[PDB]
């Protein structure tokens, strides 16, 4: 820290959300990047796309994990992608529901469905901890 | 990305050099799993007795085979002594590493003791959904008997006692899963036609008798040349063929 | 029009099949189970990759090795030249330095990297090896370590940090860097070398050509206000010079089913009337503190083996097969080792023959990695006729009588390295 | 002159025959039994013109499916938003969509259309379909349809109007119009279709993809000097879109021999002296309001099943194979179906099995096609346990004792979807 503001924070822009970075990423790409062709020959049905809906970076679930249950392996996460996700608005009977969720509304009214994903892990430690 | 992610790297000496993936040394290269995944191995082996078939044999079939690139799921026993020591082949085990496939098999049916005729058919459409061959009387009607226009070969054994066969890729989608589950019931449609390549039946066609001894049926498969692993996820764990037959008793 | 054909005839050799071994540059003729009767193949697309097989490609990818603590409040081993951790350098990773599950009865699962997975499937390898080391630290921590690779030797018997400065070595600074690669040379008298683990019954198994060492240089530090255990997570995956010779029968198999049968003309067990048995003391065994199995809590009431065949080897130890039983045990120290077992409750799963005249007796050893290393070392003691005072610390304490078995418990020979 | 030949041998491969897959694009070699030894092929003329099986042209052809009455008058159905006519799209035609021909101890005979035959032989299918809806009107009848493709639905237990209108559809009107054309898209989560109808045992079957439903917009109108009666013929024939896969065996064989052999182990009947048997009622049974087989007239002596296998479905109805009897039965329009029969004698096709402790009994069904659905259904409704007053509306009721049989009856296990 060396100026009145604490330093610069980069920033990434998404439809109408901002997000902060700080630091230097880990970067990971799970299989090669494609552009999709044979999705046409399945649906004869125009194929709609929301970009300003679905491209918006959307926040998941926050995790709290302690120093006493931080053992080698432990699970923070174990989640069906992206049916955890996409589905994270339940009712009182756990029951999910495509109707709240900007990204997700797209989803009620469709039958069949695709994308390429993104996540990003935030972590936010003090100076003095290790893990 | 940080799978091969290697930084702040210290190399004390330069790199070796290259033989071109043994291509100096020996006369060949070995650069690809996909040139040993189309070597032969076994993939289902086992003998059939006259009291295994139906009373009365109407042709009927000996073998219902499940077609997996990643093999069947083997059962180490007294009766099997390769699948207890020399488990799994290098095929399972290349096909562990990776998700999904799109491609044909090639098979190799050895019947030995039996001087009638086989016919061997190919059913895509109806793949199992269990990891395990059925047998004999065991067999259903539906596939016990020959189905109509599915691709087939009917070989006399007086001519030849090896059968050729090269299975095709006929699955609506886009891969074929591998390494499934045989328990899987949110996802029974996955298993059940993006999965197998579609059941292979061997049949006998000919009134001649089994003898005392009984058949032996021995299937060898590799893939194909249109076959392809697809996405490459981790390796799961492994066991160690030398924690089989202990060394403890170096000759058994 | 129907003119003679006298060609004369030509000689063929008949053959049941094509080729069963090659695998590339040859056509392969076959009966395709089509409708079209061409060279035909499966469509493709960009919706489906091309084959992902190409071994560097694969072995390329990192794989975890065992893991282990750094601990700055340790004033005995946090001091320059201690060894915190080496093994031999070879594709196939140690197996004790590679994460496991064992499995009563079954096989153990071992987590191999990429590279060993591949190689598991070949009989020679070269190259480059590429060691990254993960550091659990913040900006507080700090150290110097030196990794050293030693060509020709396959243990630490001899290994002093004074020793591995004479080879080929990197030194690194742990102040605020939490990742870096050692790219290892590969030093050998022949071009290929023989991989270490191989088939059944150490079916051309072989041994590494050279060893890994890190040493504490300046050892860690800490402060007050910040963890004072720096876990280390060591990682391994091949150089962009490394390569596989020759398919041969995997030295690994899936761990789908972990199932095995164990030769039954190997199998050992107690005489009759001489089971069930439990572990406990008598007195003309080490004033009775070690652990032994008994029959009974008359005196010279120790459990009898049946006859061992004389085909098993005399430095093999042995491990439970059919049902066990669990026991309480302990183990201190021993000097010049990291070697201890804390006192708990263990299941039975390995054990070592005592021979006392025509009398076979066994003793009881943990299921677990470092009981089997003790197990297998005890054996070799008593190999070598080593004496009865030194193979006392090596034994398992007696606490207390522990529950009996269901019946006669079966034993079947092992041996490691 | 007779020179050496030491050229090599070569290494050749014996097989008894040529491919037995392959029908296209490749040689087969073959002994011609004709007098000319070259390529020999029957002649031709325009006489005589080149094969007409290219599928396009066979599948292009349309096809009747079950026509429906559509009744003016009808103040309770001729609304808007009720559904006139509704099933799941896929090439094959559902059965009970088709005009059929039953025949007692023999299999039915369905009228398919050319696109429907032509996929029975084939495993996979794809693309849009024509449906082409005929009416018997005259100029002075009236009507607006919405017809709706709703994609991955397969039945109308969640349809209503006011849901279908939010689905690919289009609003027909019926002025002075007799045929339109409604071409359904294919709208899939895959590319292929697997067939719904497959093989003996129902091998290799599936569901279909997507339904087409027919509503009420604004409910037809006529005069009273003119039928107020309008009957709709639907047709179906494949769009310039359409494919089909691969070759599998037939759904469907020719109706030129209609017998069948079930399996002998399947069979069940009456135990000895429980026999003959006929239709009447009695009193532990909803009052003796409801059909039950019984050997006599005393009570408590309702015929008895013999031994039933554990391999039948419990969700599974019977049908009869030998010689059977006639019987007078009726049942009343069951709420929120269009399921009755009307008072009629009918012959004995179906039967449901009525368990009672250790003692099974058997309920029959009249031989007709919605016999065999009711039939299903309460086989059904039995395997859930439902209540007992629940399934009361689903069973035949009694009119009167009906002829008894010439000897025991003979039952065979059959299931729908």
């Amino acid at each position: 820290m060396d100026r009145p503001e604490g330093s610069e924070e980069r920033t990434v822009q998404t439809s109408n959300v901002v997000l902060g970075e700080t630091n230097i990423e880990s970067q990971d790409i799970a299989s090669k990047e494609y552009s999709p062709t044979w999705d046409r020959l399945a649906s004869s049905e125009v194929s709609d796309e929301y970009p300003m809906l679905t491209d918006r970076w959307l926040f998941w679930k926050s995790v709290k994990w302690e120093v006493n249950d931080s053992a080698f392996g432990k699970m923070l996460v174990q989640e069906k992608f992206p049916q955890s996700w996409v589905q994270m608005d339940v009712n009182v009977n756990n029951i999910p529901r495509y109707t709240n969720i900007p990204n997700f509304i797209p989803f009620n009214i469709h039958q069949y469905m695709r994308a390429d994903f993104e996540v990003k892990i935030y972590v936010n430690p003090n100076d003095f901890v290790s893990g | 990305m940080e799978r091969t992610f290697t930084p702040n790297v210290m190399q004390p000496t330069p790199l070796l050099p290259t033989t071109n993936d043994g291509r100096v040394t020996f006369g060949e290269a070995f650069n690809d799993l996909k040139d040993l995944a189309r070597r032969y191995q076994l993939y289902w082996e086992g003998t059939i007795l006259e009291g295994n078939l139906r009373a009365i044999r109407r042709n009927s079939a000996l073998v219902q085979l499940p077609l997996y690139p990643h093999g069947l799921r083997i059962q180490p026993d007294v009766n099997n002594p390769i699948w207890n020591i020399m488990r799994d082949g290098h095929i399972p085990v290349i096909s562990s590493g990776f998700r999904y496939f799109r491609g044909g098999l090639r098979l190799r049916i050895v019947v030995e003791g039996l001087n009638s005729c086989v016919w061997v058919q190919h059913h895509p459409d109806r793949p199992s959904i269990f990891s395990r061959p059925i047998i004999g009387r065991y067999i259903a009607a539906k596939d016990a008997y020959r189905n109509h226009a599915y691709a087939a070969y009917v070989q006399n054994m007086s001519v030849n006692r090896t059968i050729e066969v090269e299975v095709p890729f006929y699955q609506p989608g886009l891969y074929g899963m591998l390494n499934a589950s045989d328990n899987n019931t949110a996802n029974s449609f996955d298993r059940l036609r993006f999965t197998g390549l579609g059941d292979l039946l061997i049949g006998i066609e000919g009134e001649q008798p089994i003898p005392k001894e009984g058949i032996e049926i021995s299937v060898y498969y590799s893939i194909a040349d249109d076959f392809s692993f697809n996405i490459f996820c981790g390796f799961p764990p492994m066991v160690y063929c030398d924690e089989t037959y202990s060394a403890a008793t170096p000759d058994l | 029009d129907n003119p003679p054909d006298p060609t004369p005839a030509k000689f063929f050799v008949p053959i049941p099949s094509h080729s069963w071994a090659h695998g590339t540059n040859t056509s392969e003729p076959t009966n395709t189970l089509r409708l079209d009767g061409g060279v035909v193949g499966v469509g493709r697309s960009d919706d489906i990759g091309t084959s992902d097989t190409a071994i560097s490609g694969i072995i390329g990818v990192y794989g975890l090795l065992k893991p282990f603590d750094w601990n700055a409040n340790d004033t005995g081993r946090n001091v320059g030249g201690h060894l915190l951790w080496s093994m031999p350098v070879h594709p196939q990773v140690d197996k004790d330095q590679v994460i496991q599950v064992m499995t009563q009865s079954k096989l153990t699962q071992y987590y191999l990297p990429p590279i060993s997975v591949v190689s598991s499937l070949y009989a020679y390898t070269r190259g480059s090896i590429k060691y990254k080391f993960l550091f659990g630290n913040n900006p507080r921590h700090n150290a110097r370590l030196l990794v050293a690779y030693i060509p020709g030797i396959s243990s630490d018997n001899r290994l002093t940090l004074e020793r591995a400065r004479n080879s080929a070595h990197v030194v690194f600074s742990l102040n605020e860097v939490s990742e870096f690669v050692f790219t290892v040379p590969y030093i050998t008298d022949t071009m290929w070398w023989p991989r270490k683990y191989g088939g059944p019954q150490a079916a051309g198994e072989f041994v590494a050509p050279s060893y890994i060492c890190m040493f504490i240089l300046n050892p860690l530090v800490a402060m007050e206000s910040v963890p004072s255990i720096v876990t280390i997570v060591p990682m391994i995956a091949a150089g962009d010079d490394f390569e596989v010779a020759v398919p041969a029968q995997p030295a690994v198999g899936l761990s789908r089913n972990i199932d095995v049968i164990y030769p039954k003309d190997s199998i050992i067990s107690f005489k009759s009337g001489y089971f069930p048995v439990y572990v406990g003391s008598w007195h003309s065994f080490f004033d009775s503190t070690k652990a032994i199995l008994r029959y009974g809590a008359v005196s010279d009431h120790i459990a009898q083996l049946g006859n061992i065949p004389a085909n098993v080897n005399r430095k093999a130890f042995w491990i439970v097969v059919g049902d066990t039983i669990k026991f309480k045990t302990k183990l201190d120290k021993i000097n010049g080792t990291e070697w201890f077992i804390p006192e708990g409750e263990y299941t039975l799963g390995y054990g070592v023959v005592w021979r006392d005249g025509a009398y076979a007796y066994m003793v009881p050893y943990p299921l677990t990695p470092l009981g089997e290393k003790i197990a297998q070392y005890t054996a070799s003691l008593l190999a070598s006729n080593t004496a009865i005072s030194q193979i006392r610390p090596y034994i398992p304490d007696y606490i207390v009588d522990s529950a009996a078995s269901k019946d006669n418990i079966l034993w079947s020979p092992i041996e490691d390295r």
